[PDB]
């Protein structure tokens, strides 16, 4: 942890790549709903790549 | 002097193993292919009946990726009479595209249209690779390359870029998801030449620690102790029995070991037949040669025209001996086998000769040209 | 029309619908799993101004 003055009381700074490993369903039901992925194996390639 | 190693791998822990408990071993999950497949499974919009279509079809996936059972199987173990088998074909097309592609395949030509069909339409040589998988795949099988000219109606380049684009595919897709790790043997007896001759010792790798609890018992283990003593002496002087009697194979390889049975071990070791059996399995001994098992110096034999026997692993040596220096142009028949053995006073039948050379897996004559 | 319109609809609703047999669907699905496809997805912001 380190500290961050700028934030608001309700607010907390999380690192991009933790956050990619944590929210990974969510990020495959987002990418096959808008039509960027047909299927769950493109997701995951997509999610490998960090395009 | 026992040898000390020169070179080593240094030992993977770097901790001072201080904590005085440790809990019980548990293990890990794996996921083989078939884990993998059912995880596909779960997150395609199936439905009830094709979910259970799709589980009856990977039960039958094996470990390469080819399906094992016809169809017919499936349908039948299904288990519901309203179900025909165009569904059935509906769900496998669909569970053909998980990942990797053209895993659940029927056989070769299948899984090869499945992977082509997966290309963009603007690679070069399509069309070409695809009528040759489709319709002539043997013709490729006899590397014949003009019978096949005479019937595509091509020239040598498509032909040639059509061969390469179809030998860039994969013939196993399934091995792609590797969940084994390579696993190996310990050699238990290590045969070394000293003065010439070979001589066998234990190896070194075993817990030789004579320990007893004599804070507080102990009784019946003080005959495990001396039954561990009585196992080292019975496979000791097994090995050191079977060395002693083949001291030509490890000096000139194959061709050279004689024809023993289990009798004659038993007989030199004064013991019974059974523990001979018992003793050479699953055994194994280690040689500037390689690692063979105990099992392995035992074997059949045929008569003799000078008056011995040859045991059959030297025969099995001289033909793969024979056929490996064949005539390229025009290759050999077990018939002409046969009687090049037979000068050398190996008195061997025809069949038998087929049957080796099967064992060994070699083609016939016809397709060694 | 489009290959879009056709994967959202479910099983049942081109199972109701008259003149599509049981074959008829079945060879629907199965020229859609020939290219890894289904029906019963779900997209968003369709169509994209055909």
């Amino acid at each position: 942890i380190t500290v961050g003055p700028y934030l608001r009381l309700h607010q907390c700074g999380l690192p991009k790549k933790m956050a990619l490993e944590l929210f990974k369903p969510f990020i495959y039901g987002k990418l096959e709903l808008r039509g960027l992925a047909t299927t769950i194996k493109a997701a995951k390639k997509m999610v490998e790549r960090e395009e | 002097w026992d040898t000390i190693y020169t070179a080593g791998t240094p030992s993977g822990t770097s901790g001072d193993y201080i904590d005085d408990e440790l809990p019980v071993y548990q293990g890990e999950t794996t996921q083989t292919l078939q884990d993998y497949l059912m995880w596909q499974v779960e997150l395609t919009p199936f439905s009830d009946t094709d979910r259970a279509i799709a589980t009856s079809i990977v039960d039958a996936v094996d470990e390469t990726g080819y399906l094992t059972v016809p169809l017919e199987d499936i349908l039948e173990s299904i288990g519901d009479e309203e179900i025909d088998i165009d569904e059935v074909e509906a769900v496998l097309k669909r569970i053909q595209r998980f990942d990797p592609v053209g895993v659940a395949a029927k056989d070769l030509r299948d899984c090869l249209l499945i992977q082509l069909s997966q290309f963009d339409k603007t690679t070069p040589w399509l069309e070409e690779a695809r009528l040759i998988i489709s319709d002539h795949l043997d013709l490729l099988a006899n590397h014949d390359f003009r019978t096949l000219m005479r019937v595509t109606r091509l020239k040598e380049d498509v032909l040639k870029e059509a061969v390469n684009l179809i030998q860039s595919l994969d013939p196993r897709p399934g091995q792609s998801i590797q969940t084994g790790e390579p696993e190996y043997v310990i050699p238990d007896v290590l045969v070394r030449k000293h003065n010439g001759h070979w001589t066998v010792e234990l190896n070194s790798d075993s817990i030789p620690r004579l320990q007893i609890n004599q804070h507080y018992n102990l009784q019946d283990a003080k005959w495990l102790i001396k039954s561990l003593e009585s196992r080292n002496d019975t496979l000791l002087r097994v090995s050191r029995c079977i060395v002693e009697q083949q001291q030509a194979f490890f000096e000139q390889g194959e061709e050279y070991m004689k024809p023993m049975v289990l009798a004659d071990i038993a007989q030199a070791v004064e013991m019974h037949e059974s523990t001979i059996s018992r003793v050479t399995t699953q055994k194994y001994l280690h040689s500037p040669r390689g690692i063979f098992e105990l099992k392995y110096f035992f074997s059949s034999h045929v008569n003799t025209e000078g008056g011995g026997e040859a045991s059959s692993t030297a025969i099995r040596a001289l033909v793969k001996k024979l056929i490996a220096a064949e005539n390229p142009a025009k290759p050999l028949s077990d018939s002409k086998l046969t009687s090049l053995l037979s000068e050398q006073g190996i008195m061997v039948a025809r069949r038998t000769v087929a049957k080796y050379r099967e064992s060994l897996s070699i083609p016939p004559s016809n397709q060694r040209k | 029309h489009y290959i879009g319109d056709l994967v959202q609809r479910t099983e049942v609703e081109l199972l109701k619908t008259p003149n599509l047999g049981k074959k008829s669907l079945t060879e629907i699905k199965d020229v859609l799993a020939s290219r890894g496809l289904s029906l019963g997805m779900r997209l968003e912001n369709w169509p994209p101004a055909s």
